[PDB]
RNA sequence: AGUAUGGGAGAGGAUGGUAGAAUUCCAGGUGUAGCGGUGAAAUGCGUAGAGAUCUGGAGGAAUACCGAUGGCGAAGGCAGCCAUCUGGCCUAAUACUGACGCUGAGGUACGAAAGCAUGGGGAGCAAACAGGAUUAGAUACCCUGGUAGUCCAUGCCGUAAACGAUGUCUACUAGCCGUUGGGGCCUUUGAGGCUUUAGUGGCGCAGCUAACGCGAUAAGUAGACCGCCUGGGGAGUACGGUC
């Protein structure tokens, strides 16, 4: 129903999963699409593959408003970072820019503790 | 960050320069870090480690 | 698994013999099951007519299913005692190996 | 060194913010500490920010 | 082999149609030497299935073989302790090698009275799209596509 | 050995305030299927609206980058920023006291972390404990939750591979290359090159050592004082006594 002219990418990346955001502006959201979510489950689910199937899923989803311009928020460490944003201009959308939005601490909480696998 | 594409900027190399820019900042190596907890004998231990390691490196250089 | 045991001329062997070692070679090995499928054990007297603290050699070699055959061996003053030997070394060498092999 | 010499404050400054080692950037121990205070300084005042 | 690069050896052309192909396929065939009984069985398959529709028998053939080839396979990789069955693209000779080695075993699980009748009718088979060969080709497809998300 | 006067560096100590990042919890906007975790799973979370994303509140704890064979402290040990109180150290000249020194049985003070008593606080982490996995078995390793504790105030406890495994003080004995805080000299192109001193490192002659190795930061050559050892176990144990 609602036209917005730009959009803004969300792209989540982790170890196990990968979760793409395509929202308006002030944050609410138009689309979503994860790596689980199009099949490929398992350690599969982490595959670069899998980041822009979501990514070419959700693109076309939220093409529906025909916005034509977007920007790029790219988070956490993990595969995807790179195809899920390849996808989104495949899809046919024109980035303006991409940027990271990774949470530092500045030593502030207390990490887990080792895996003594 | 923050890169600005150009008019005629691929996307592919704007890809690229995003990594060369995230590789040179050194933001992603830092997160690996917090996913445990380093002990204060294990940081000195690695601290010296890398130390000696940079003074053999130089020696090597000027030698 | 299916037993094949062996002695020589000098030690005397017996369908008695047979069935006591099968027995208890069944009993000790019992976890494994499926994993091993043959088991030959061989008995010899190495310097035949005369006698010595050892004496009596022992030998146990087993098939485990996968994996190449292993063998085992002990020597010992008894048939008793070298089958002992002969059993708890086999029982370590494939717990080492299972272990290693995971 | 003082919180007020914005510009010169900022020539040791990454794009992040981020203040750049010594090594780097050729400067004495002596100077790299009073340029870390007054960066400091300068970012509690707010003439230059935090992160970003 | 760990070292050196074996060449391929040449296979003759068949006498009738001078295909490598055919020939190929008739070694395929051939048990224990006997060459000659594998050209009666090739050559009475191909006049069989020549009977029903009138076209090049080497055309035929070899459009079957385009039809039955493969496309994509998994080769095991054992890293971790676990198989991680990886796609993979296989070489034209493989892809050969596999859809010859294919209709050969379905038209030797089928049901007719000698095996050039039983071969003619596998061919028959894998032209129409319905065979084991076709299914064996289905079911590497389906494999590799399940597991495409890894490299 | 010490005193008075000028300067310098510093995560030395105690008290109070304050800044941003991130985590958790709580409400609301958009939105509809998964999220999460693993070698693979499962437990767990979510169509009573989860996850992602935006906004607004609550509280706790620790201070990214700078950061370094860097610095300070008798040792233990000390890391944002500002103010108050406070100890030691380095460096220059002049002026003073005139051996006022070193070590030190007993004794006495300080002393990581865990633990204890009383009263507060509790975000994250996590002994015990519960479930899920692996395994022949799992009383563990791995995953999902989680209490004491970790934090604050006042006391007790006297222990560590509390380690350069190397007691303190003093004098002498090839050289070469780093770095930190001062002092001096000369060139200058606004930065450099040489020297002395107090720390902290890498090599190395002689000398020493069973060997490895140490080597002006000695494990070398000498002097003063203290502590300590006499084959491996039983054993830092029992008994008595102190706390
Ligand atoms: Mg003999
Ligand atoms: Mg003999
Ligand atoms: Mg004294
Ligand atoms: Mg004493
Ligand atoms: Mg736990
Ligand atoms: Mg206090
Ligand atoms: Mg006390
Ligand atoms: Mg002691
Ligand atoms: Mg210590
Ligand atoms: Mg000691
Ligand atoms: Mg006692």
């Amino acid at each position: 129903t609602r036209t917005v002219s730009e959009g803004v990418a969300h792209i989540h990346a982790s170890f196990n999963n990968t979760i793409v955001t395509i929202t308006d502006r002030q944050g609410n959201a138009l689309a979503w699409a994860t790596s689980g979510g199009q099949g490929f489950r398992g350690s599969r689910k982490s595959t670069p593959f899998a980041a822009q199937v979501a990514a070419e899923v959700a693109g076309k989803a939220a093409l529906d408003y025909g916005l034509k311009n977007l920007d790029v928020l790219v988070k956490g460490p993990g595969p995807g970072r790179e195809s899920a944003v390849r996808a989104l201009g495949a899809v046919g959308y024109k980035i303006n820019s991409i940027t990271d939005v990774t949470p530092i601490p500045h030593n502030g909480c207390r990490p887990p503790k080792k895996r003594r696998v | 960050p923050q890169v600005k594409l150009k008019e005629g900027e691929p996307v592919d190399v704007a890809i690229r320069r995003f990594k060369r820019s995230c590789e040179k900042a050194g933001v992603l190596a830092d997160v690996r870090k917090r996913e445990f907890y380093e002990k204060p004998t294990q940081e000195r231990k690695r601290k010296k480690a890398a130390a000696v390691k940079r003074y053999q490196k130089k020696l090597a250089r000027e030698s | 698994m299916n037993i094949e045991i062996r002695t020589d001329k000098n030690i005397h062997n017996s369908e008695r013999l047979i069935t006591y070692v099968r027995a208890e070679l069944t009993q000790e090995f019992q976890r494994h099951s499926e994993r091993i499928t043959h088991f030959s054990v061989h008995f010899s007297d190495e310097n035949g007519d005369k006698g010595g603290d050892k004496d009596i050699h022992c030998m146990i070699e087993a098939r485990p299913s996968g994996l190449k055959p292993v063998a085992v061996h002990h020597k010992a003053g008894n048939i008793d005692a070298s089958i002992h030997g002969a059993i708890e070394k086999l029982k370590r060498s494939l717990e080492h190996t299972f272990e290693k092999k995971e | 060194i003082d919180y007020k010499d914005i510009d010169t404050l900022k020539q040791y400054i990454t794009e992040n913010g981020k203040i750049v080692p010594s090594r780097i950037t050729g400067t004495k121990a002596r100077y790299q500490r009073q340029l870390a205070l007054a960066i400091k300084q300068a970012r509690y005042l707010s003439l230059i920010p935090y992160t970003d | 082999p760990r070292r050196r690069v074996v060449a391929a050896r040449e296979i003759l052309p068949d006498p009738k149609f001078s295909s490598q192909t055919i020939a190929k396929f008739m070694n395929h065939v051939m048990q224990d030497g006997k060459k000659s009984i594998a050209e009666s069985i090739v050559y009475g398959a191909l006049e069989r299935v020549q009977e029903k529709n009138k076209v090049d028998p080497v055309e035929f053939f070899e459009t079957t073989l385009e039809k039955v080839r493969p496309m994509v396979e998994v080769k095991a990789r054992r890293v971790g302790g676990a198989t991680y069955q990886v796609p993979m693209e296989v070489r034209p000779s493989r892809r050969t090698a596999l859809a010859m080695r294919w209709l050969v075993d379905a038209a030797a699980k089928r049901s007719e009275k000698t095996m050039a009748l039983r071969l003619a009718g596998e061919l028959l088979d894998a032209a129409e799209g319905k065979g084991a060969a076709i299914k064996k080709r289905e079911d590497v497809h389906r494999m590799a596509e399940a597991n495409k998300a890894f490299s």
